[PDB]
């Protein structure tokens, strides 16, 4: 149930996720959950998309 | 930015780091057992997950 | 190297042969009055039996149309057809290739080794008037891009490369480029070349000076990393009263643009000097004249940072300095410390009290207002001071200067107080 929410807020807030951060900034998570499955999602990373 | 012959970035100079003594260092001062994880990170920053 | 993108770059826009005019009227040379008779080059045709090629009208040949920017046209000039002096017309652009590095977008390299002076490509696009011009501005303002593609062919016309145009369009801002534009005549009409300012070899990137009037824009910042970038990308000042010190360097002295305006304004219009725009030389009258302000933004300590970093000079370096004896906010302060303020503060003092081109009484009076905020500012590690080791500095200036005892005492008091804070681990190396 909680994958499930957690999909449906990705794509109401655009379907992306920037950095693991926003999964508590945005309030997608609580605090708990997110310190739970913070390492076990990952984004991956480009260096051509990000110059900085 | 510019890495050296026949390698694709700095992530050999790990292999000379000394990780038991900054664990060591880490329990006195913040009481953290973190001798694996220090491992763990060298890894992960050696190859971005791996298949493991 | 890095990988190619020819063709990916090719597909973002519609690609040209040739310059292409909104009407026939724009774009005319000689504002559209039709030299009848057109200016033939009295060279000889020379044709090279074994190849085929006129080789007339060359690089090393005394073309006077070839000087004087002016193209052969076939069957007016008595060079003949095929001369070399068709470059325009025949197309022959340098092999280039298209790249991507540092902060940089998609950019143009040299796939073979250039001579000096060599046409390297034609730069293309829609010949359009002043309103097309300000609608496509204003439409692309809208959109928000962050690109730059329009170019002056002469007054009232331009050329925009957004669209369509050529290869020439990913070519970037180099505050020291090896390419430059030229414009040239090709019958009847204005066209825009780029021509190699000097030798320039396979793989190397090919750059230009881009004198962008702004039109009121705002300024991009320029990552070019060229040592005499000025850091921002523009051209000549709208105006005098504009600038007298580079923007950085002007607000870490707290001034801004009315401040600038304000002394050209009291003195340039009542009949005394101030030269142009050129931060090269710095007036000393100016810094001296200026006010000073408490800084309490961390972007002005970094600008702070930088002006130390950059400027030479006496005046300013003390005027900042006296700001710095102005500011009492510790963040700043903390900012200025994560800058390694100390680091800047060595150089300021070594080029000052251990170079000496100014007086020993006027230096002592520099030392002294600048010992104060050492002693002031907060510190709680020598791994601060570790990042400067200004502690030597201060060692051989009091050692120096050992006849100015107030000084040497001041340092004392600074070393003692140094001398007790604590240090941070650096982890220990295999050997
Ligand atoms: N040295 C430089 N530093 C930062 N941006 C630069 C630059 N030279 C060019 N640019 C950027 O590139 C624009 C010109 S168009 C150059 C091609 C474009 N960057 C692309 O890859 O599609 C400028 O308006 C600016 O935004
Ligand atoms: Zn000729
Ligand atoms: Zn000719
Ligand atoms: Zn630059």
């Amino acid at each position: 149930r909680k994958a499930a929410g957690l999909i449906q807020s990705i794509q109401r807030i655009g379907s992306n996720l920037v950095n693991r951060a926003h999964l508590i900034t945005e309030q997608l998570t609580s605090k708990t959950v997110f310190l739970n499955m913070a390492s076990f999602v990952y984004i991956v990373f480009d260096p051509d998309v990000e110059r900085n | 930015r510019s890495p050296p012959k026949d390698e694709d970035d700095l992530t050999f100079k790990l292999d000379e780091l000394i990780l038991d003594d900054y664990a060591t260092e880490l329990e006195r001062k913040h009481q953290l057992k973190k001798r694996s994880t220090l491992q763990i990170i060298k890894e992960e920053l050696q190859s971005r997950y791996r298949e493991i | 190297y890095p990988a190619d993108k020819t063709e990916e770059a090719l597909t973002t826009f519609k690609t040209l042969s040739q310059n292409s005019y909104q009407n026939k009227t724009l774009g005319n040379a000689h504002n559209g009055r039709s030299t009848a008779d057109g200016m033939s080059c009295d060279c000889e045709e020379n044709w090279d039996t074994v190849s085929g090629i006129n080789n007339a009208c060359g690089e090393y040949s005394e073309c006077i149309n070839r000087l004087t920017s002016i193209e052969c046209i076939s069957g007016t000039c008595s060079c003949g057809d095929d001369c070399q002096n068709q470059r325009f017309q025949k197309k022959q652009y340098a092999p280039i290739a298209v790249f991507e590095t540092e902060k940089k977008g998609y950019g143009v390299r040299a796939q073979a080794d250039i001579r000096q002076d060599a046409f390297i490509y034609e730069y293309l696009g829609e010949v359009i008037d002043e309103s097309t011009f300000r609608k496509r501005k204003e439409n692309y303002d809208n959109q928000g891009l962050e690109h730059f593609y329009f170019m002056m062919l002469q007054k009232g016309e331009f050329i925009d490369a957004t669209a369509k145009g050529g290869l020439g369009r990913f070519c970037n801002h180099s505050c020291r480029p090896n390419a430059y534009v030229d414009k040239w005549e090709v019958g009847n009409k204005l066209r825009m070349g780029i021509f190699a300012k000097r030798e320039i070899y396979k793989g190397e990137e090919i750059c230009f000076d881009y004198n962008v009037d702004r039109y009121g824009a705002n300024p991009q910042k320029c990552y070019c990393g060229e040592d005499n970038c000025i850091g921002f990308l523009g051209g000549r000042t709208q105006t005098d009263s504009a600038n007298i010190l580079p923007v950085p360097i002007a607000e870490a002295l707290g001034s801004t643009n009315a401040q600038e305006q304000r002394w050209v304004r009291l003195m340039k219009e009542q009949n005394k000097s101030i030269k142009a725009s050129d931060y090269s030389s710095i007036n000393e009258d100016y810094v001296n004249s200026l006010e000073m302000r408490p800084i309490a933004d961390k972007d002005e300590a970094s600008k702070v940072t930088s002006a130390l970093l950059k400027t030479q000079d006496y005046i300013i370096l003390r005027k900042l300095i006296e700001r710095v004896s102005l500011t009492k906010d510790p963040e700043v302060l903390k900012e200025i410390v994560r800058l390694r303020g100390y680091q800047c503060v060595a150089n300021i003092l070594t080029m000052i009290v251990l170079d000496q081109e100014q007086q020993q009484v006027d230096v002592e009076s520099f030392t002294l207002s600048v010992l104060d905020m050492l002693e002031s500012w907060p510190n709680s590690s020598r791994n601060r001071i570790s990042s400067s080791q200004i502690e030597s500095v201060l060692e051989s200036v009091k050692t120096k200067l050992k006849k100015i005892q107030p000084i040497g005492k001041k340092i004392n008091s600074l070393l003692n107080s140094w001398s007790k804070l604590e240090i941070s681990y650096k982890i220990p190396k295999s050997q």
